[PDB]
């Protein structure tokens, strides 16, 4: 019943500001403190501070003084995290988390319910849609019980993109590889393995979406 | 401020095996500590709070202990999906700092990658570009090297590699390697080869095609 939902991924230029929201429900919002946690890619969790949901008074880690501001809008059980004068080191995912209990102030409590996290990309690079390419086996490879297919999602910015197969009806034997940034452009691929007795007989398509550019491609994988 | 020193940085153990993660506080935190588990690209999950109390719904194979400055997280009889990152955190006085984290990998039998190569698509070539892709799927250990060869000569420039996280079901890893060239350079050569060197073989595990785009 209790759940915290955060806003979507943000793309901001250095020097700009970003405001993240965290909507709570399922409990008395004003009874539990709300904490904020940062996590840069491949790095660990960093406590930023917490905000007293009853008084609105924030408490920041000395490492997050000045540029960060926690706020509230109790009316709609929402907590906000605003970051001013963004810099590349602010590029990371930010989580809001509820304190498991209450009653004390000087002490803290474990974080039981967490938002899904909001990824903030700090870059000057421009938004670019991806090109979606079908990856079908070579003509003269054949043979076998299984056949591996794929899709190449190239030249987009920023993250994320979603890639599914046959609208999600194909999930077994699927591998989606993390995007790699090269020259301000992202590239990612995904592979799917199905019975050679089913493809090319039965249709296999990868569904690709890039929210930032509103791109939606359903690329059918056809023999060569 | 009280800082948490977590050990070890990484662990690798087999299903059914046991492991212990340590976290020492720079000052007495009187049991105000919790342990979290975090899967790649997901919110951390609370495992234990108040040093040894199991969070609701968490398997009993996870247990916490300790007092003063010394705390431990013990995982009893590992399950395939216990891989991921684990963090401790204290909350005796702000700041409520987290430990550096411990990455846990499930150790399994070595497995050679299954290699698949893919010539550039017709729609990418019309755009003037040409990416040759190679999938190296379901292997263990994670360490692997891919070498690209154009007409027999290694090419190390314009290559982008990406590894997946550990598979929750079979505990293997997979990696994709993309070689990008202009359509012009792609079409002035014939054989394109992708060679993987992995602990599982003393010879390269190869896959190639010639520009009839076989």
């Amino acid at each position: 019943d209790i759940k915290l939902v955060e806003s979507g991924p943000e793309l901001k230029k250095p020097g700009e500001t970003v405001k993240i929201s965290c909507k709570a429900s399922g409990y008395i919002f004003t009874n539990y403190g709300m904490n904020w946690v940062k996590q840069a890619p491949g790095k660990g969790l960093k406590w930023m501070g917490w905000i007293n949901t009853y008084t609105g008074e924030p408490t920041y880690s000395d490492d997050f003084k000045g540029r960060f501001v926690f706020s509230l809008e109790t009316s709609v059980r929402t907590a906000y995290l605003q970051i001013n004068n963004l810099k590349n080191e602010d590029l990371a995912t930010y989580f809001c988390a509820r304190e498991r209990d209450y009653g004390s102030r000087y002490r803290g409590y474990a974080l039981d319910f967490w938002g899904q996290g909001t990824t903030v990309t700090v870059s000057s690079a421009t938004t670019t849609p991806p090109s979606v390419y079908p990856l079908a086996p070579g003509s003269g490879a054949g043979t076998n019980s299984m056949v591996t297919l794929g899709c190449l999602v190239k030249g987009y910015f920023p993250e994320p993109v979603t890639v599914t197969w046959n609208s999600g009806s194909l999930s077994s034997g699927v591998h989606t590889f993390p995007a790699v940034l090269q020259s301000d452009l992202y590239t990612l691929s995904s592979s799917v393995t199905v019975p050679s007795s089913t493809w090319p007989s039965e249709t296999v398509t990868c569904n690709v979406a890039h929210p930032a550019s509103s791109t939606k491609v359903d690329k059918k994988i056809v023999p060569r | 401020d009280i800082v948490m020193t977590q050990t070890p940085a990484s662990l690798s153990a087999s299903v059914g095996e046991s492991v212990t993660i340590t976290c020492k506080a720079s000052g007495n935190i009187h049991n105000y500590l919790a342990w979290y588990q975090q899967k790649g690209g997901k919110s951390p999950q609370l495992l234990v709070f108040n040093a040894s109390t199991l969070a609701d719904g968490v398997p009993s194979r996870f247990s916490g202990s300790g007092s003063g400055t010394q705390y431990s997280l013990k995982i009893n009889s590992l399950q395939p999906e216990d891989f991921g990152s684990y963090y401790c955190q204290h909350f005796w006085s702000t700041p409520f700092t987290f430990g550096t984290g411990t990455n846990l990998e499930i150790k399994r039998a070595d497995a050679a990658p299954t290699v698949s190569i893919f010539p550039p698509s017709s729609e990418q070539l019309t755009s003037g570009g040409a990416s040759v892709v190679c999938f190296l799927n379901n292997f263990y250990p994670k360490d692997i090297n891919v070498k690209w060869k154009i007409d027999g000569s290694e090419r190390q420039g314009g290559v982008l590699n990406s590894w997946t996280d550990q598979d929750s079901k079979d505990s293997t890893y997979s990696m994709s390697s993309t070689l990008t060239l202009t359509k012009d350079e792609y079409e002035r050569h014939n054989s394109y080869t992708c060679e993987a060197t992995h602990k599982t073989t003393t010879s390269p595990i190869v896959k190639s095609f010639n520009r009839n785009e076989c």
